[PDB]
């Protein structure tokens, strides 16, 4: 899980 | 191979992760998850501490010997002081916008869109309202012409979203980088021909003397700003409406004016805010929850779980639309806190205010959840306005 756009 | 406590992409967990979050918080509030190769923090105080300490918990995984793939070195993946010029430039460009003008045009657009949709028997709130509304909002705010919403656009967005979960599906990495490269091309076209108003024209105007080079790191940062601005409010609007319709008495409380939109919107962000996980690299041995977190390990702040922590919120599993106080973490904290939160709140207040003018609004079919554990939302929310 990496919150990267 | 299954984790004994938490399987974020299990369909039963995706249907409703909050009981699983709660059991995890009660059993191992600081938990080593082998499949995710990360500690998981499910308590509000621990998540807040992680987000407020970049010298200990970094967004730049190069500091623990993990290279940053192309398209991903950006505002999001730099720590102070390297991040600070870009962060200040983005703050300055965002603050130069007229939020009152934005609210006026979004109020009109939402009323027009819902009046058209009320002419239909039913519709998909996600594809037919939320995505249309949030794409309009972010492209007007940035000051750019929107992309076409064709099948390729949808597939690129799905590829980008799924790559947030690439730790559990390694094959998702390369399609995600291709999707970011695709949207970088869009950003480069915008930068070559800035419009008269918006965040992007002001970025260009503020660049001289900002300490920010007009390079690929800036491009990646603008891409992420655009893509989050499009997607995350859509995820939230669907989650929020689904929760209001599913909770007995919640919609009528708003219809009757027994609660205001200020506390209600904040309680919806706490209850079903879309961002589930914020990861950081540990740069120094640290004790959290009595666990020995080591330099070189990853920690993940499960802020969706933290926002239902009973240590912070009394009656946390209840949607209390008048909840006060409400110190939720839905927009992050510290050096990487959300740059779009004022736009996001305008979108939520405008949308709910517009829907409340159709009191007969009700589900017209089952919601469909996106198979994503990092950014949570719906792919379909069948609705009729009555
Ligand atoms: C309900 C809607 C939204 C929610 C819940 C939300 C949530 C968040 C959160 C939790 C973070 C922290 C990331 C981290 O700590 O790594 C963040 C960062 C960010 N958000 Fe939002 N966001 C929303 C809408 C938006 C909008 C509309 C925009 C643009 C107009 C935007 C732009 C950004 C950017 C650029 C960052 C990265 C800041 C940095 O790393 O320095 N977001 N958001
Ligand atoms: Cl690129």
């Amino acid at each position: 899980l990496r919150y990267l756009h | 191979h299954t984790d004994p406590l938490f399987s974020p992409l299990d369909p039963a967990v995706l249907a409703d992760p909050y009981p699983v979050y709660r059991r995890l918080r009660e059993t191992h509030p600081v938990y080593w998850h082998a499949g995710l190769d990360s500690w998981l923090m499910t308590r509000h105080a621990d998540c807040t501490a992680i987000l407020r300490d970049p010298g200990r918990f970094s967004t730049d995984f190069r500091k623990i010997d993990i290279p940053t793939p192309p398209t991903l070195l950006s505002l999001q993946t730099l720590d102070p002081p390297d991040q600070t010029p870009l962060r200040h430039l983005a703050l300055d460009a965002v603050r130069a916008q007229d939020l009152d003008a934005l609210r006026k045009e979004l109020t009109l657009f939402a009323d027009q869109l819902l009046d058209e949709l009320a002419d239909r028997e039913s519709f998909d709130f996600i594809h037919d309202y939320a995505d249309v509304f949030t794409l309009r909002a972010i492209t007007r705010f940035i000051g750019v012409e929107p992309p076409e919403t064709d099948e390729a656009f949808a597939r690129f967005n799905d590829d980008l979203d799924h790559s947030m979960d690439a730790q559990l599906d390694p094959d998702a990495e390369e399609p995600g980088l291709r999707a970011r490269a695709h949207f970088n091309d869009l950003v480069r076209s915008w930068l070559g021909d800035p419009g008269p108003h918006g965040v992007l024209p002001d970025v260009v105007r503020l660049l001289p003397g900002s300490g920010v080079e007009a390079d690929d790191v800036l491009v990646n940062s603008v891409r992420a700003f655009f893509h989050a601005g499009f997607e995350v409010p859509s995820r939230f609007l669907g989650n929020a409406l689904a929760a209001l319709l599913a909770t007995p008495g919640a919609w009528e409380q708003l219809v009757r004016g027994d609660v205001g939109l200020d506390t209600a919107v904040e309680e919806l962000i706490r209850y079903v805010g879309p961002v589930q996980a914020l990861a950081r690299a540990c740069l120094q041995d640290t004790e959290l929850g009595g666990m020995a977190v080591k330099e070189g390990q990853v920690v993940t702040a499960l802020i969706g779980a933290a926002n239902r922590d009973p240590d912070q919120f009394p009656d946390p599993e209840t949607l209390r639309l008048d909840r006060k106080p409400n110190n939720h973490l839905g927009f992050g904290r510290g050096a990487h806190s959300c740059l779009g939160l004022n736009v996001a709140r305008i979108e939520a207040h405008v949308t709910l205010g517009a829907l409340l003018r159709h009191p007969g609004v009700r589900s017209a079919g089952e919601p469909v959840v996106r198979p994503n554990g990092t950014l949570r939302g719906l792919s379909r929310l069948p609705l009729t306005l009555g």
